[PDB]
RNA sequence: ACAAGUAGUUAGAGCCCGUUAAUGGGUGAUAGCGUGCCUUUUGUAGAAUGAACCGGCGAGUUACGAUUUGUUGCAAGGUUAA
RNA sequence: GUCAUGGAGGUAGAGCACUGUUUGGACUAGGGGCCCUUCUCGGGUUACCGAAUUCAGAUAAACUCCGAAUGCCAUGUACUUAUACUCGGGAGUCAGACUGCGAGUGAUAAGAUCCGUAGUCGAAAGGGAAACAGCCCAGACCACCAGUUAAGGUCCCCAAAUA
RNA sequence: AAUAGCUCACUGGUCGAGUGACCCCGCGCCGAAAAUGUACCGGGGCUAAACAUAUUACCGAAACUGUGGAUGAACC
RNA sequence: CUGGGGCGGUCGCCUCCUAAAGAGUAACGGAGGCGCCCAAAGGUUCCCUCAGAAUGGAUGGAAAUCAUUCGCAGAGUGUAAAGGCACAAGGGAGCUUGACUGCGAGACUGACAAGUCGAGCAGGGACGAAAGUCGGGCUUAGUGAUCCGGUGGUUCCGCAUGGAAGGGCCAUCGCUCAACGGAUAAAAGCUACCCCGGGGAUAACAGGCUUAUCUCCCCCAAGAGUCCACAUCGACGGGGAGGUUUGGCACCUCGAUGUCGGCUCGUCGCAUCCUGGGGCUGUAGUCGGUCCCAAGGGUUGGGCUGUUCGCCCAUUAAAGCGGCAC
RNA sequence: CUGGUAGUUAUGGCGAGAAGGUCACACCCGUUCCCAUACCGAACACGGUAGUUAAGCUUCUCUGCGCCAAUGGUAGUUGGGGGCUUCCCCCUGCGAGAGUAGGUCGCUGCCGGG
């Protein structure tokens, strides 16, 4: 997952602050894996969580990745002092605030989504709650 | 390749709704027309609103969108 | 009719806080005051009620 | 001569004195509190600087101008220079 | 200084009306796979791609249909308070520090760096935090073998509850 | 080796009262290895002398007050 | 200027974000522009409305020019961006030169120098029937002081007098003086042959803070392991500890804190190399693997290189890893 | 009742439906004259009144779109306090945006004709 473009390749790390705006509740899906604690979520980290989802319901119902990384994250090399201007685009994140789904399935039994929900949340770096509609 | 800005401009109200002003006292600075000349009200060549007599300063609703700022002496 | 009592000190307080102290007459620690209850009053004390104590 | 000390200070027995006569002098068991002075610093007990100690010597002056305040004399005048 | 009244201003929040980023579904013009006379012109094919269209759902320092708290400017015949301004004489200062809050830079590192805002230190002794410029409490004119409180405390070191 | 042995999805007997999931909150446990010496309450020591909620006494500053004194300004 | 200096980059002006809803506000913070242009792209009077799509239609194609419909603006506005603008500030046409001279109550901005706005008055005009508007351009960049020179004007001065020379005043021209408040009309390097004044205001060593990186330890378990995730390995991802690495910062020390390796002397930690005890094993035995307890003692001599490190020879029960100003 | 001309944040707009007309107002008829088209009497301008309410206009109906909009709650936040702190919690005051109950097919002048 990267924005396919963007209006500036440099963006403020901003903050997260606050109840999650929007997504709080489950929408396309049965079950959804629901942030508790706020966090950046990498598009690496989105990965591992959608593959670990994925395979263990075996090709089977839906999977609705809620969160996507808009925002770039620069960092300097080792061995370079401060200044001399902005580091270069590194990652892609998603800030996560608290009572945000990130991920819902659905077409599964409910043992099955559950079991696939605490396989993706081992790979978030957040504290997970998973929620049904 | 950044490092540049122009210097600030000080835009903005020079003087409060109810307050006096005399003739040619700018009442606000702007780049076209955020407020608009009301009544014994000039607009500058940059935009700028002046009083045109000495009198009360009253920023006013001109119809849903817009704002005026008139001199009622 | 208020009777107003500094009881907390002004060091470490922002200046409105201490100009508001001032205004209501007060000075030293544990200084008093005797204030017409109006809303003016009322107001002042509302900036500074973690600093003073208010009897009748 | 069982003590851990910027050396005093506050409390204080005991012992020894006797004054510019004072709610006095010397010493100080013991107890509390307590990181010199100066310079330079955001900040120095400083493991930053300077001084071994004592003594002497050792740093905003004068002249001529400017300006301002004070004082005095005279006042639409005042004042002389060589 | 507060109260009342009026006003400028687009932050927080929120929202998706615009601009950018973006998920799923439905729809549907093309293009690309597959055979046919064929010039693959067009069919019969299609989840190999794809531009609009809508339905639902996200997202933003440099998005805004909206929009606070505060702060700011002013008015008063309001209540308190005690300064303002002008003109002269004399300065010093132009290495700041930390703490809290709001930002950037940084790695949402630094007792980091750079602004904003408040405080303390600087130039502030006293009490607390063992010790501890910058934290908590609080301002030392002098004397007293008087009293009441603050933070912090009350078994012993160690004043106060083995409340 | 396969067959059987045991043990059993499934029971009527006993013996007989509780028993099994799941969610939330409080306080704890493991995860927890560094170099001179205990050494991550200042110490002693504490099972409260810890924690929570409520309550009240007291201690505690050069704060404030009391008594005496010195002194600046403004006013009369 | 500078998170030491050099190298690189930058230096004035405009727009936006940073900027915390007045104004202002820093960084070698995030983005872009300027050093002009226009005789109309200025003034005024009158009239107007754009982008795009659909449908139909010769050349004619996705797209040229017609036509209808829908279309608040999805266009345009000389040029960046922001704020504005559809009574248009956007688009046509007619006439024009106000892209005027003297000024200017009063305001904004501001250390100063400068910068900005301005009703209104007078002169004389342009357009308009008039009302009226007009001292350039929708607004905000497009510039540079003084001194010195040049040119034009001039009811000014003219060193006895008349003149003149020369000066003054008004107008205007001549500089990337761009390091853009401009040291001069006129200016590059090396110093390990160096010197003085200073600074821990500022680097090289070590300490300190930090821990990205580094080392070690974990979580999840796709898998590998004939079968079997967990004997042993363990992808994608996730969480810590340590303070030995590479770094960041610049807080102590520049009126000196000697800096690599070795020798001598050790001492400490345990994340254990050997020896001791033990669990699991994909442990038959002999050997091993892996984990737990354990820091008592022990832990070699040579070749090469200043080396540390490393490779090698030969041993050994073993040839541990770290800290102590490496 | 209708024509003109104003004010008022669209509660006033859009869209849909219906009715109406010699008194206006329109469309409408014509280009001789003033005056017009970068071609076009379409428009503008001038002169008319055969025809028509079809449209504009006027009145009436509606909540489909828009617009307006409480109360309550919530976010945020001044001030005052606490924490375990990418951040979170408590007290006091202020208090959105969204959503919603609801409202709206306007209201208020002056002049001429009837
Ligand atoms: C990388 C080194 C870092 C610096 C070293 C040190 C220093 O200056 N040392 C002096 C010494 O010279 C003599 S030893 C020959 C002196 O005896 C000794 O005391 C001392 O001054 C000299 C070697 O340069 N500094 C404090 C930091
Ligand atoms: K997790
Ligand atoms: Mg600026
Ligand atoms: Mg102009
Ligand atoms: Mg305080
Ligand atoms: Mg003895
Ligand atoms: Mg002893
Ligand atoms: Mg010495
Ligand atoms: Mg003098
Ligand atoms: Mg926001
Ligand atoms: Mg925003
Ligand atoms: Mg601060
Ligand atoms: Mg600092
Ligand atoms: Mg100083
Ligand atoms: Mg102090
Ligand atoms: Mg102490
Ligand atoms: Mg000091
Ligand atoms: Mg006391
Ligand atoms: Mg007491
Ligand atoms: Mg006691
Ligand atoms: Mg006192
Ligand atoms: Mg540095
Ligand atoms: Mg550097
Ligand atoms: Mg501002
Ligand atoms: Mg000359
Ligand atoms: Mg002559
Ligand atoms: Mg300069
Ligand atoms: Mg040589
Ligand atoms: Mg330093
Ligand atoms: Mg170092
Ligand atoms: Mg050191
Ligand atoms: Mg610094
Ligand atoms: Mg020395
Ligand atoms: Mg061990
Ligand atoms: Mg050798
Ligand atoms: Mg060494």
């Amino acid at each position: 997952l990267v924005p396919k473009r963007v209006k500036y390749r440099r963006e403020f790390r901003g903050n997260m602050r606050g109840r999650a705006k929007g997504g709080t509740e489950v929408a396309f899906g049965e079950y959804g894996l629901q942030a508790v604690e706020a966090s950046w979520i990498t598009n690496r980290q989105i990965e591992a969580a959608r593959i670990a989802m994925t395979r263990y319901m075996k090709r089977g119902g839906k999977v609705w990745i809620k969160i996507f990384p808009h925002k770039s994250y620069t960092s300097k090399p080792i061995g370079v002092r401060m200044g001399k201007g902005k580091g270069a685009p590194e990652g892609w994140v998603s800030p996560v605030k608290r009572g945000k789904i990130m991920f819902e399935i659905a077409g599964v039994p409910e043992d099955v989504a559950r079991e696939a929900l605490r396989l993706a949340a081992h790979k978030l770096p957040v504290k997970t709650k998973i929620v049904k509609r | 390749s950044n490092g540049r800005d122009s210097e600030s401009k000080r835009l903005g109200a020079k003087r409060a709704d109810g307050q006096f002003v005399t003739g040619g006292s700018i009442l606000y600075r702007q780049r076209g027309t955020k407020i608009y000349p009301g009544t014994n009200v000039g607009r500058g060549g940059d935009d700028t609103l002046f009083a045109k007599t000495d009198g009360v300063v009253r920023f006013e609703r001109m119809g849903r969108d817009k704002k005026k700022v008139s001199v009622y002496p | 009719k208020l009777e107003i009592t500094l009881k907390r000190s002004l060091i470490g307080r922002p200046q409105p806080q201490r100009k508001t102290v001032q205004a209501l007459g007060l000075g030293k620690t544990n200084s008093v005051v005797v204030k017409e209850d109006n809303p003016a009053i009322r107001g002042m004390i509302t900036k500074v009620s973690h600093l003073v104590d208010v009897k009748e």
